[PDB]
């Protein structure tokens, strides 16, 4: 549960959002943190990642970072549909609702 | 420079003092003789045999990596991994087997190392002073 | 979105157990004759294909 | 990059080069003038086979 | 304001591969074989003379 | 002559009769990416690279 | 004639020349890239004078 | 224009009347080559240039033609 | 220098001319390239390619005598594995539909 | 300098500069269901997702050995994309490749990841070596700055800022200090600085046509026997 | 349920479908997060490539046969073919013809076990084309915005109710089959644009088509139901109803 | 202890076949022959690679940067390159 | 710079502790000899 | 010419000197001696004619972030 950060070992922390407002703030912070993102302040809930300098391969790095922060196991069949900020928000809700009803994580 | 050369130095440390300090500069012939047998870093001291091994070791090893890195004959039988039609799959393990057989290249070099030589005719000639004998000498 | 990039021109065949189900076995081959009797019908009924039957009878 | 071609067994010269200019210079007078296809690996085999109502898959 | 600039401490080192060296490189290429070949045949035997030996 | 006829028949012709390649494709996502990727580089091409 | 081996010399003799002219061939490729680069830097020389023009 | 103007000009590229009757070298030099002379590489260049003039630098005609 | 030394020129372009024929779509060039080397000492006897093997044994044509057998066995197996690849339908791949 | 004179250099039996579908006798032909009994093919429609998962693995498995170096992760990402964008931007019509370029590139990338999973890929070792050589030079600067000492890079920056003032202080007729002038001032300083260093000989020939190697010692002979070590 | 499954965490429903070009298997299974150099083991142990092929190719293949072993325990595989193999094995020393007739029923048994233990693969491209033709589904779902949350598809065990499917009460068909060859499952879908979710429940059975002896479609959806759920709207779509589909077509009853 | 270890015997191999002593000679020659053939094929890809990466570029097309060219530019630049960049920045972006 | 060793103007003690590129290769080979103790053993 | 002399004097005709020094050493150098495989401070020559790409703005920030005025430019852009 530890990772190297600038040569130093640090304990990783997992997040539990369980709230629509906290999800929107997380995704925005996530996309704004990506070094390829443009117009970080012009980013909103209805922003297309292609309009901010992101391609299909950048949507993978974003999902890869979602698995780091939330502990999800995202399949490759779900990544190529994450092309908007609104998509990351609804996917996170679908995963939390699925675990609350089915009692298990979605198929990886 | 290598450790064996450094070992010579500690043993020849006093000898170097006599040649390089005293003889190498005294005068006349004793100088020419001491400056000729000077002790120090070897001029053209490289060992080509060592280098010949390093080169041939590297070239033959690059061949081992190719010959040993082959797709499996067993995995191609199911038609489920990476290989549907492989009409020469039965040649997959020929080069690997040929390289592994190369480990006995020097262990079994010459006739004497492949059998019990005293039961062979060439042994009689060696014990007779490398001298020609009739072919039926092992029976008489 | 893998179905978006899937080409429907591969639907020309319906491959199942190394056999194309869209094969007119009623007009070509050992199965075309409809005057076949109880034994010949029960034989194809088991294998469903002349290719599998011929292959097995090759060794038999 | 040369080690990458070797360790992946891409030992067909000019397969991963978009313009294998060295391949065109060697084939200026070759029979069946052709250059290797892009990213062709010496181990891949896309051969297929089918059985039809006619012989030889025809 | 620019003269006030300072520097951050960078990382001490990157990862050091325990099975790759300069004399025993892990991966293969004709470049290292060429290096060993010329060590073997040695440098170009340049003649300092005014005429060839033969 | 017999040298050519041997390999031209045992390998070249033999495999041309009993093996083939399909023309139908199952996936064509390179064609549509190259078009979108070319629009992303429209300005650099305008500079004549 | 069986000119296969000659075809291999003609190509090598041509590459021998392309290598000898590497510096010139590449320098000409950059003369156009530098032209593109110099053209984009003209927009900054215009803005630096706006404060004086104003 | 002047370059193409002279290429098309019949006078500039015209064999003399007796040219047909003259002895003609029917090789470009690839049959017997000097391999060990210090101008070796210079010789190959003249072979390549002779082969190119024959085909207007479209060497596909040479590949298709008879050797 | 690969552009002045005719020894590396001949070997480099020769190998490139051999591997480029993978576009003929025979089979994996990584598989049958080793058999080509053996077949070369069968028909290369006409060109004396076996010369460097004269001191390696008491038979100058040893490698050529083995290669002709190798060439025969693996070519004899090429049709056998091809039928194994067709499967139980292999007879339909050859003759087609029955009558 | 020198241009290829053969106009047919890029001609192939399949067309001009065709390296996607070379012409061969056994050409692809269509298949008809009503007439096809059985078929053996390895093609499928799984390359798109394999292209995605392959990128995620190569990125995540190489980051294991970056030690949290954020600048290296970002630099590596830019390099990883350059390897996956090859089919999207190449002259080669990767969409018209013989038997499916999508399956071809995916299978080719998988062979790269196999080496990455073992941490034996040359790009990995090249990255570790290049980075260690970079951090050693950044730490040398840090140690000199903490000591209040000036770095070799700042001495030039300061020496160049003053050289510009000297040039524009006399350039009064004109007032357009082009980037070309700024450049040749620095180069005049770099050549002088580089020549000052005791560097190994890079150019074959020095001021004279003669080579600058240790082997280019010809007659006349003026060196005596070599002397031994001093005690 | 997916039969062929390794310790690899990603792409479970594609593990048997994807044909990797690896020479050997990767050192470590696909990482779910960035790890440390000491988390993995450099220079893996000796004979590691042979170990992986056993625990990543052989073992999950045997777990498939064991998971679906209830489909091969028929009187034809258990008694007929082995008994036929023993009758000729007593004469295998007399001639070669007995060795062949003694091994054929065993290769035949393996082929039926091989084909029957595979995971039931339907033509999913026919399915997605079917749902994307319905306007009530396309109102909330699109291929460029849909993602899979769960997938389950497995054969139904034993003979079914002998009133809805009297076909399987055939002593001749039972001698060859102990199962029905029918499958039942569901699909948990989600749309990242509309936020909608639906459970696509479906039942399948093999049917005959256009021919006499050959099956037309081994997995024909005779019941296809979708319970769509959105922000505050619940819809129930019936693309294929079984009460109306079973009146037109009947199962195929595989033999051999 | 089993009789399978009898295969390790070469003193008395002349009593059974006397074939091993001759076949391995061929195997050693066959390995030597392949070593010369394969080593030439795999090694001689460098002249093509060395040439194309240095002469295959054209001005009517875009040359895209590779992995190595990315790391070398960002993590292997020398001091003069660092100076020239900041020298241009300070003069034009800061001091105009 | 100028303190670099010269084979002519060299001290005895310095030659004994030279440790040039030749030794650097050997030390890399020794690193493999030691790591192979368990495999050979 | 093709008649350069005897076989023994063949290595004589190669040298071409840039000075008037006599006698002239005959040996014509083939290659440059490279005894030590030294890592060159020199930057790689592959970075020659590569068009503008993402590496240009990523490196610009790294150099701009080294200045106070540059940190403002990057953050605002
Ligand atoms: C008790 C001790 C404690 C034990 C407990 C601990 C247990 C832990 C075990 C740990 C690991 C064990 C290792 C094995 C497990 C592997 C499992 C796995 O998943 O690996 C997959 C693994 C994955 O592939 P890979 O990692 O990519 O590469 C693997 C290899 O590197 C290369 O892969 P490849 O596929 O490319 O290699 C192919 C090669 C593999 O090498 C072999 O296995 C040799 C095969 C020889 C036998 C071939 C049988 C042919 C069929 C004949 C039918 C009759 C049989 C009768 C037998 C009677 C015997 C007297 O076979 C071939 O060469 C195929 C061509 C065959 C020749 C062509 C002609 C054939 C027909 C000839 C007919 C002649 C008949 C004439 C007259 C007939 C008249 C009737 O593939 C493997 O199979 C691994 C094999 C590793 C080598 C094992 C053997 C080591 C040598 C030991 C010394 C010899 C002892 C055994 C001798 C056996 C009899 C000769
Ligand atoms: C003698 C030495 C013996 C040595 C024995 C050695 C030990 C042997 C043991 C092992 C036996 C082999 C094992 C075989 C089974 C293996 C599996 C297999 O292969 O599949 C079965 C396999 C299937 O046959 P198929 O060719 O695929 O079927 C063709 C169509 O698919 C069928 O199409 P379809 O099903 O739709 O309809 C068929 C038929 C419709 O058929 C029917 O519907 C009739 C159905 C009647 C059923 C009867 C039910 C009986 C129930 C029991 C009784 C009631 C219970 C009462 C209980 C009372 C209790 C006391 O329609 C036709 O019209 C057929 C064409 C007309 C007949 C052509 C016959 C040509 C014969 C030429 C020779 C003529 C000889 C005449 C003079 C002979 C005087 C001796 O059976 C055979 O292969 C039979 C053997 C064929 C060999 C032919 C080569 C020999 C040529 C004939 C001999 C010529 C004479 C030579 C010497 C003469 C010296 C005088
Ligand atoms: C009990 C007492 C017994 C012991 C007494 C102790 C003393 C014994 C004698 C030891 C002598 C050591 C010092 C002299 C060695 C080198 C002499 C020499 O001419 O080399 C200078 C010559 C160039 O010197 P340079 O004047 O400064 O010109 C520099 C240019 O770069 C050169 O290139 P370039 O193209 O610019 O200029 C032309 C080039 C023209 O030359 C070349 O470029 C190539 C010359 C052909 C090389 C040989 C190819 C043979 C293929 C292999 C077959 C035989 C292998 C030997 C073993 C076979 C199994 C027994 O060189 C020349 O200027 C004129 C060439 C003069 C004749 C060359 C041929 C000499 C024979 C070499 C092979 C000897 C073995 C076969 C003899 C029969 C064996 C029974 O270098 C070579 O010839 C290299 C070839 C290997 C030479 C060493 C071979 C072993 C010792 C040979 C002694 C020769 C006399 C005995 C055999 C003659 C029988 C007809
Ligand atoms: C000295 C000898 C020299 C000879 C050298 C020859 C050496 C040859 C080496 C070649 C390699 C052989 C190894 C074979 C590997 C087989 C592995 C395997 O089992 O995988 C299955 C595999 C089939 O899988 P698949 O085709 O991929 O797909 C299957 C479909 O999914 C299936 O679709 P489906 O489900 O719709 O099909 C239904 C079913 C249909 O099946 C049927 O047709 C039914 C048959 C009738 C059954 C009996 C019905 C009884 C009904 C009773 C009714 C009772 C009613 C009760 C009512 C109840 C009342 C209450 O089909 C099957 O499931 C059976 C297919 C598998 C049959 C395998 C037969 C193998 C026989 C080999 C025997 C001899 C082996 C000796 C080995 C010795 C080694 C030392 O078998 C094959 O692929 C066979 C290919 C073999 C071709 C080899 C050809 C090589 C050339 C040989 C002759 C050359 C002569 C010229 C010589 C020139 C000199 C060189
Ligand atoms: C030297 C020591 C080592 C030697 C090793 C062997 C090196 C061999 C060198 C390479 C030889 C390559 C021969 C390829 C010939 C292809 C010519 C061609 O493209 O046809 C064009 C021809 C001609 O078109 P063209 O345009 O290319 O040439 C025109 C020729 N003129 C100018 C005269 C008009 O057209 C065809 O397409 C006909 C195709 C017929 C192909 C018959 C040859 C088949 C043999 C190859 C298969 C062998 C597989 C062996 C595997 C064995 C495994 C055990
Ligand atoms: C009575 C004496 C016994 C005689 C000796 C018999 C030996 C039997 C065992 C060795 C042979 C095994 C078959 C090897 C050929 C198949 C290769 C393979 O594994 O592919 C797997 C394949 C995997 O599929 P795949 O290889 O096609 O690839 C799948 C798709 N990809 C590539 C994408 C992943 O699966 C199968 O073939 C099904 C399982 C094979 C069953 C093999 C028999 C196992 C027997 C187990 C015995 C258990 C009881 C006794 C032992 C108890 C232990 C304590
Ligand atoms: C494992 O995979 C493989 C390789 O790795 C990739 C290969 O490189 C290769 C290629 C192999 C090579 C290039 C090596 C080839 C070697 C050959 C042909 C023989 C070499 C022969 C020599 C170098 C001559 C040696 C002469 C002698 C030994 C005779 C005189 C005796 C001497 C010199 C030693 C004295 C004898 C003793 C028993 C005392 C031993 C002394 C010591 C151990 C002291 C050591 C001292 C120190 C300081 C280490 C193969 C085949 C391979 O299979
Ligand atoms: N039209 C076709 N032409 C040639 N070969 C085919 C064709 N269709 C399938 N094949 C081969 O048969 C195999 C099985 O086909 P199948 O339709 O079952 O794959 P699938 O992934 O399950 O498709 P789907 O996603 O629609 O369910 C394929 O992997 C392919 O190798
Ligand atoms: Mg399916």
């Amino acid at each position: 549960l530890t990772q190297y950060v600038e040569g130093q070992i640090v304990n990783r922390n997992q997040l539990t959002l369980k709230k629509q407002e906290d999800i929107e703030q997380y995704v925005l912070k996530l996309v704004r943190g990506y070094f390829r993102t443009t117009n970080k302040q012009g980013l909103n809930i209805n922003s297309v990642l292609q309009d901010h300098g992101l391609d299909e391969f950048d949507s993978i790095e974003l999902a890869m970072q979602v698995e780091e922060d939330l502990g999800y196991v995202i399949s490759a069949e779900t990544i190529p549909v994450l092309n908007k900020v609104k998509h990351f928000v609804n996917y996170i809700n679908h995963v939390e609702q699925f675990k609350a009803e089915n009692g298990k994580a979605p198929i990886a | 420079m290598n450790p064996i050369q450094k070992a010579w130095l500690k043993i020849l440390e006093p000898v170097s003092y006599v040649i390089n300090e005293k003889m190498a500069k005294r005068t006349g012939i004793i100088g020419k003789l001491g400056r000729f047998f000077a002790i120090g870093p070897r001029e053209y001291g490289v060992h080509p045999i060592n280098r010949m091994f390093i080169f041939m070791n590297r070239k033959y090893m690059a061949f081992q990596a190719v010959a040993l890195h082959r797709y499996s004959f067993v995995k191609s039988l199911t038609h489920n991994g990476f290989h549907m039609l492989r009409v020469f799959r039965h040649f997959a393990f020929v080069l690997p087997a040929t390289v592994l057989a190369g480990l006995g290249l020097f262990v079994y070099w010459g006739d004497d190392n492949k059998c019990y030589s005293p039961d062979r005719f060439p042994y009689l000639k060696k014990r007779a002073g490398d001298m020609a004998l009739p072919l039926n000498s092992l029976n008489q | 979105m893998w179905y978006k990039y899937f080409s429907k021109q591969s639907w020309n065949l319906r491959v199942w157990r190394k056999a194309n189900l869209k094969y007119n076995q009623d007009d070509f081959g050992m199965t075309q004759p409809k005057y076949i009797a109880r034994f010949g019908d029960f034989r194809f009924r088991l294998v469903r294909t002349e290719g599998a039957l011929r292959g097995c009878m090759f060794f038999v | 990059e040369l080690e990458e071609l070797t360790e992946t067994h891409n030992y067909i010269p000019g397969a991963k080069d978009d313009v294998n200019l060295r391949g065109y210079l060697a084939t200026q007078f070759a029979w069946g003038k052709k250059v290797i296809s892009f990213y062709r690996h010496p181990a891949d085999d896309f051969k297929c086979a089918k059985a039809t109502k006619n012989m030889l898959g025809r | 304001k620019e003269n006030t600039g300072s520097m951050k401490k960078p990382m001490a080192k990157a990862y050091e591969h325990p099975y790759n060296s300069e004399h025993h490189p892990l991966n293969f290429s004709a470049v290292k074989i060429a290096e060993t070949f010329h060590d073997f045949i040695g440098p170009e035997q340049v003649s300092p003379h005014y005429e060839s030996f033969a | 002559s017999q040298f050519v006829a041997f390999f031209a028949i045992v390998f070249w012709l033999f495999l041309f009769l009993y093996t083939f390649f399909i023309i139908e494709k199952h996936e064509d996502f390179f064609s549509k990416k190259r078009e979108e990727r070319k629009k992303k580089l429209k300005e650099l091409w305008n500079l004549k690279n | 004639p069986l000119l296969q081996r000659f075809y291999r010399r003609a190509a090598a003799n041509e590459i021998f020349t392309m290598e000898a002219f590497y510096h010139e061939n590449i320098e000409n490729k950059l003369r156009n890239l530098m032209r593109i680069t110099k053209g984009q830097l003209e927009y900054w020389d215009i803005h630096t004078s706006y404060g004086e023009i104003r | 224009s002047l370059h193409e103007k002279m290429q098309t000009d019949y006078l500039w590229v015209k064999d003399h009347s007796q040219a047909d009757s003259w002895a003609k070298a029917r090789t470009h030099g690839y049959n017997y080559i000097a391999h060990t002379v210090p101008n070796k590489k210079e010789r190959y260049e003249m072979i390549w240039r002779s082969m190119g003039k024959s085909t207007d630098w479209e060497l596909e005609k040479f590949r298709l033609g008879k050797k | 220098n690969p552009n002045t030394e005719e020894n590396t020129i001949d070997s480099d372009y020769l190998a490139a001319s051999g591997t480029v024929e993978a576009e003929k779509e025979i089979t994996s060039i990584d598989d049958y390239l080793g058999l080509v080397f053996a077949i070369a000492y069968v028909f290369g006897v006409f060109f004396y390619v076996h010369g460097w093997t004269s001191m390696l044994s008491h038979a100058v044509l040893l490698l050529s005598c083995y290669s002709i057998i190798i060439m025969f066995l693996f070519i004899l197996g090429m049709p056998t594995l091809l039928l194994y690849d067709f499967g139980i339908f292999f007879l339909a791949y050859l003759k087609g539909a029955g009558k | 300098g020198y241009k290829i004179r053969n106009k047919s250099i890029f001609w192939t039996r399949a067309g001009w500069k065709n390296n996607w579908h070379p012409k061969n006798f056994n050409a692809p032909r269509p298949s008809y269901g009503e007439f096809t009994m059985g078929i053996r093919c390895r093609n499928d429609h799984h390359s798109f997702l394999r292209y995605v998962q392959t990128y995620r693995n190569m990125s995540r498995h190489c980051k294991q050995y970056f030690l949290g170096d954020k600048q290296l992760e970002e630099t590596f990402i830019l390099g990883l994309r350059s390897l996956f964008l090859v089919p999207y931007d190449s002259q080669c019509l990767t969409d018209q490749i013989k038997h499916g370029g999508e399956r071809r590139f995916v299978d080719q990338l998988d062979r790269d990841f196999e080496l990455i999973s073992y941490n034996t890929h040359p790009y990995q070792l090249f990255t570790y070596t290049v980075r260690n050589e970079h951090l050693a030079w950044k730490n040398e600067q840090y140690e000199k700055i903490q000591k209040g000492e000036k770095t070799f890079e700042q001495e030039l920056l300061d020496y160049l800022d003053e050289q510009v003032l000297a040039e524009k202080a006399k350039l009064r007729d004109g007032q357009n200090f082009s980037i070309e002038r700024m450049t040749e001032i620095a180069l005049h300083v770099f050549r002088k600085a580089r020549a000052g260093k005791v560097r190994p000989a890079q150019d074959v020939r020095g001021p004279d046509g003669n080579v600058n190697d240790f082997l280019e010692q010809r007659r006349p002979f003026e060196h005596p026997n070599p002397t031994g070590v001093t005690h | 349920q997916m039969g062929f499954s390794s310790d690899n965490p990603y792409n479970k429903r594609w593990e048997y479908k994807w044909k990797h070009s690896y020479y050997t298997y990767p050192r470590d299974y696909e990482h779910t997060e960035v790890r440390k150099p000491q988390d993995s083991k450099d220079v893996p142990p000796i004979y590691f490539a042979y170990y992986k092929d056993f625990v990543d190719r052989w073992l999950p293949g045997m777990n498939m046969w064991w998971q679906r072993r209830h489909r091969i325990f028929d009187k034809f595989n258990v008694y007929f073919l082995p008994g036929m193999s023993l009758f000729f094995y007593q004469f295998a020393d007399l001639a070669l013809g007995f060795k062949i007739m003694a091994a054929f029923p065993l290769f035949l048994a393996y082929t039926r076990i091989r084909d029957k233990t595979l995971d039931p693969d339907f033509k999913e491209t026919y399915l997605r084309d079917m749902i994307y033709q319905n306007p009530e589904i396309t109102k909330y779902f699109n291929e460029e915005t849909i993602h899979v949350l769960d997938y389950e598809f497995e054969y139904l065990p034993g003979y079914l109710c002998p009133e809805k499917f009297p076909e399987y009460q055939n002593k001749t068909w039972q001698f060859f089959n102990t199962d029905t060859a029918q499958a039942e499952g569901f699909f948990k879908f989600g749309d990242v644009e509309s936020g909608a979710t639906m459970t696509l429940k479906f039942k399948t059975m093999p049917i005959p088509g256009k021919f006499r002896y050959q099956v037309g479609e081994p997995f024909y959806f005779y019941d296809l139901r979708a319970e769509i759920k959105c922000d505050g709207v619940y819809k129930e779509v019936v693309l294929v109803d079984e009460k109306e589909s079973l009146k037109k077509i009947r199962p195929f009853l595989f033999l051999i | 202890i089993l009789d399978y270890l009898f295969l390790l015997d070469l003193n008395d191999d002349l009593t059974r076949k006397a074939v091993f002593e001759q076949v391995i000679i061929f195997i050693f020659i066959y390995c030597t022959m392949n070593f010369l053939a394969w080593s030439t094929v795999v090694e001689l890809i460098w002249p093509t690679h060395f040439f194309n990466r240095r002469h295959s570029s054209s001005q009517e097309f875009i040359r895209f940067r590779t992995y190595t060219e990315v790391l070398l530019k960002i993590s292997a630049y020398n001091d003069f390159f660092y100076v020239l960049n900041n020298y241009y920045y300070n003069q034009k972006l800061i001091l105009k | 710079p100028q303190l670099w060793p010269n084979p002519n103007k060299l001290r005895f003690a310095d030659l004994y502790k030279y440790q040039g590129v030749e030794m650097k290769k050997i030390n890399d080979s020794i690193k493999n000899y030691k790591a192979a103790k368990f495999y050979i053993g | 010419t093709l008649q350069w002399g005897s076989l023994a004097e063949r290595p004589m005709v190669d040298r071409v000197m840039s000075t008037s020094t006599w006698p002239v050493p005959y040996y014509q150098r083939l290659f440059k001696a490279y005894p030590i495989r030294e890592k060159k401070d020199k930057m790689s020559l592959l970075l020659s004619d590569i068009d503008i790409d993402d590496t240009n703005w990523y490196q610009a920030k790294d150099f701009l972030r080294g200045s106070f005025r540059g940190r403002q430019i990057v953050d605002y852009v």
